[PDB]
């Protein structure tokens, strides 16, 4: 209740650029929200981010087989875990559910994955670049996304382009 | 053009003595380990049919984090964490239609430490039927985020609220939602 | 869950090629790590080589082992064994999905036998420095292919073949010792259950 | 390095034993392995940062202990005959399966039903034969260590007060003097070969030494024969011109 | 497949 809190955080990060061709591994330790020591696969050893991690960086780098182990993490850890979940994470495709309806003072795209999406307003047969109000990408926390793209201004067509579909998705009103 | 980030995030918090272990993929949780039941909990049930994870390794990491926290607390001369109140947003999973099943989402963001009380209020009274919530999710600024869900049939006579209690808040925060 | 390797003792002449078989049972562990550990005489266990990536091969001290996916094997090979290679070799695995837990094979005892350039096989009687009545029989300087048979009499004791190296002379020799308390025991018949060279010297005392 | 103690230990069924181990590699994880009489290697415990993480259905007789990351001790509360084995201490960087394990020299435990079966060796040296000297100009001495139990011995040769290793061959395993009995006493032989001119110098001294590991001064002994304690038994010979 | 946890390291004392 009134007593103070103390938080330790550890984050082992794998950054993938174009699949597993280029991988960066980060072993990060935190006290509260401050990173005090870090292993960067681009560096090849532990380095103190602040003075708080200076004992750990010196101690860990001296351990038998430590540097050999952490330099292999891009293969034994990052590239491995990438392939374990590739079929339902990197290759996960859920196509969007699009509804177009007006409001009183709207193209609603819901339940799609991944987050990369592209939506335009056409009115009519020529895309309208003025008056577009986009809510932005919203993460639902359940491996689905949603977004609201509004237009206040005839055939109205909302065009959604998403990696789950081979061709654009159009909804008229 | 496949650019991704997989993060194994762990924390341990004193004196509450609570820790967690989860895998993040592009901001989504793959799984977490329930420390009490020593079980791997997949964010989606279908994930468990395609991959596996020995939850015991997570319990070993949390134990190391607990021992490391006591050491790091000594290194800082017992400097505590500074409270950060959260931003709370309430939205719906899909467009709202009368008498059509939907679910409310209470999104709690940018807060630390990872300890919150969350309560759904239907017409000012608590509701606990069919609610679900996620574990504390990591952020790039090393704060935390969290998702709470409440399925509901939208009606004109029902009004909902998400009451969030945090130590960084001087008073309970309450976000409102109702049908037009 | 299980590792199977060559059983028992393997005797190889120096400079011959060697293979020690090892297969593992891909049952509950879908992707194991494979190791070879070696224990030299009078020393502790230590890693020879390991392979943690399926497909790759590891090598050390002239040895070589390939993590064969399809064959589920990790055979240990060396093109020309040396006398210093005599040791116990253990094949091992660990499940790569959980805590390190080495599952060892039964172990293989390798004995690399040197070539005796100028054999001079003989059986000698040696007398105790303290009691002139006690004596032992020494079979020595025989070629490397000769096999010393253990005793099948409980009152006759015969040791295995031993290789000693007089380093200042650069001279190696095999030997075995036989002794007994039986009254009819003699060095002339002590090794009769072995097939020894026909030109073995039996000095008449 | 990985250090463990004791090297050898004999005790009676129902007694308590304590093994201790230390590693200086800076590692987080340490192990106890059991090497039985058939020389099959099987894991018993794994500790990571003073916390047990692996227990391979080990009888509650065994109580591992670690108050420090570099230390892992093992206590057997009431030994049974099947506990007779070599216990290996090991360490690894962490509990990741890819890590190499670094082992200690081992603790050789012998659990006996009756300590009256413990015997120190009798040692005798047999002088080179005149026939070998005339035939090869070399001289082989033979040492016999007989009648010891258990087989916790270390044999060494000493020439003119200095341990030698050249020209020495010791049996890798002892013989059972009565192979039918499971409690059979053992015999061990070793050879030392020198040039004939070295053996024929009366100023040269040759000594075979057998270090025996048996009971401690702490154990009680009611028998009439001497307490078979840890001791060195030696036999010697001087050079013979004729 | 099986996910591989990266083990947490014990801090220097
Ligand atoms: C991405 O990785 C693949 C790996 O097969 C490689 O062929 C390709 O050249 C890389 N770059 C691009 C732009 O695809
Ligand atoms: C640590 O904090 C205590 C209490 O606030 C203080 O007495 C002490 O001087 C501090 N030590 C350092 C090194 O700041
Ligand atoms: C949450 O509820 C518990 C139990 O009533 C209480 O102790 C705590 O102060 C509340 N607030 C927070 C932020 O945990
Ligand atoms: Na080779």
């Amino acid at each position: 209740d009134t007593r103070p809190r103390f938080l330790e955080q550890v984050k082992h990060e794998c950054h993938f650029f174009n699949g597993t061709e280029r991988v960066r591994f980060l072993d990060r330790y935190f006290y509260h929200q401050e990173e005090y020591v870090r292993f960067d696969s681009d560096v090849g050893e532990y380095r103190a981010v602040t003075e708080l991690g200076r004992p750990d960086a010196e101690y860990w780098n001296s351990q038998k087989d430590l540097l050999e182990q952490k330099r292999a993490a891009v293969d034994t850890y990052c590239r491995h875990n990438y392939g374990v979940g590739e079929s339902f994470t990197v290759q996960r495709r859920v196509y969007p559910e699009v509804t177009v309806y007006p409001a009183k003072t709207v193209c609603s795209v819901n339940g799609f994955y991944p987050g990369s999406i592209e939506v335009r307003w056409f009115r009519n047969g020529q895309e309208e670049k003025t008056g577009v109000v986009s809510t932005g990408l919203i993460q639902n926390g359940d491996w689905t996304f949603q977004t609201l793209v509004m237009l206040e201004t005839e055939v109205y067509t909302c065009q959604v382009e998403h990696p789950s579909l081979t061709s654009p998705l159009t909804v008229e009103w | 053009k496949e650019e991704h980030v997989i993060i194994q995030a762990e924390f341990y918090l004193n004196p509450d003595q609570s820790g967690e272990f989860m895998f993040d993929f592009d901001g989504d949780e793959i799984f977490h380990v329930d420390m009490a039941k020593k079980e791997t909990v997949w964010r989606l049930e279908e994930f468990g049919r395609f991959a596996s994870f020995e939850a015991q390794g997570a319990l070993a990491n949390i134990a190391v984090d607990k021992a490391n926290l006591e050491i790091m607390t000594k290194r800082s001369n017992y400097t505590p964490i500074t409270n950060v109140p959260p931003e709370v947003t309430v939205l719906t999973n899909s467009p709202v239609e009368l008498r059509e099943p939907n679910v409310l989402i209470c999104f709690i963001d940018k807060f630390t430490p990872p300890v919150v009380n969350v309560t759904w209020l239907r017409n000012g009274k608590p509701v606990t039927t069919g609610v679900s919530e996620t574990v504390f999710l990591p952020r790039e600024d090393h704060l935390f985020r969290k998702f709470h869900y409440l399925p509901f049939l939208p009606s004109t006579e029902d009004v909902y609220d998400c009451r969030v209690e945090h130590w960084g808040l001087d008073e309970p925060l309450l976000k409102h939602w109702e049908f037009d | 869950d299980s590792v199977t390797q060559t059983e028992g003792q393997v005797t190889v002449s120096e400079s011959k090629s060697l293979i020690i078989n090892c297969t593992y049972s891909a049952t509950s562990i879908a992707y194991p790590n494979l190791f070879w550990y070696v224990r030299y005489p009078g020393e502790g266990l230590q890693l020879l080589l390991k392979v943690i990536t399926a497909g790759q091969k590891g090598s050390s001290r002239g040895f070589e082992a390939t993590y064969n996916k399809e064959t589920t094997s990790f055979h240990l090979q060396k093109a020309s064994v040396q006398e210093s290679d005599s040791a116990v070799y253990y094949c091992a695995l660990s499940d790569s999905s959980s805590f390190s837990k080495l599952v060892f094979g039964q172990g293989t005892s390798l004995s690399v036998v040197p070539n005796i350039q100028n054999p001079d096989p003989a059986v000698y009687q040696l007398r105790d420095s303290k009691s002139s009545d006690k004596s032992v029989c020494l079979f020595t300087d025989f070629d490397s292919q000769t096999n010393v048979s253990q005793s099948k009499d409980s009152d006759v004791y015969i040791t295995d073949k031993c290789v000693l190296d007089m380093r200042s002379m650069d001279f190696k020799s095999n030997s075995a010792v036989a002794w007994s308390n039986k009254s009819d025991f003699a060095c002339a018949n002590a090794f009769n259950n072995s097939i020894i060279p026909e030109d073995t010297f039996f000095p008449s005392p | 390095a990985v250090f463990q103690t004791p090297n050898y230990h004999v005790t009676q069924v129902g007694n308590e034993v304590s093994f201790n181990c230390k590693q200086t590699l800076g590692h987080d994880t340490m192990y106890w392995y059991k090497q039985d009489s058939k020389k099959l290697l099987k894991i018993m415990f794994s500790y990571n940062n003073k916390q047990l993480i692996v227990n391979e259905t080990v009888p509650r007789r065994f109580s591992p202990q670690s108050s420090d990351k570099a230390h892992l001790n093992l206590r057997i509360k009431s030994v049974e005959p099947e506990d007779s084995a070599v216990y290996l201490c090991a360490s690894s960087l962490d509990w990741a399966s890819q890590n190499t394990l670094y082992f200690g020299a081992g603790t050789r435990l012998s659990v006996l039903e009756d300590l009256n079966k413990v015997f120190p060796p009798e040692v005798a040296v047999f002088e080179p034969s005149e026939a070998e000297i005339s035939h090869t100009q070399k001289a082989t001495l033979v040492c016999l260590a007989t009648g010891f139990f258990p087989d916790h011995v270390e044999l060494s040769w000493w020439v003119n007060g200095k341990e030698v290793h050249s020209g020495v061959c010791t049996d890798p395993q002892p013989l059972k003097e009565q192979p039918a009995l499971n409690d059979s006493r053992y015999a061990l032989s070793s050879r030392l070969r020198v040039s004939a001119t070295f053996w024929q110098n009366p100023r040269n001294h040759f000594r075979c030494q057998v270090q025996f590991y048996g009971l401690s001064e702490n154990d009680e002994w009611t028998q009439d024969r001497a307490k078979p304690v840890t001791q060195i038994v030696s036999a010697e010979a001087w050079g013979r011109a004729d | 497949g099986g996910y591989r946890a990266r083990p947490a390291k014990a801090a220097a004392t």
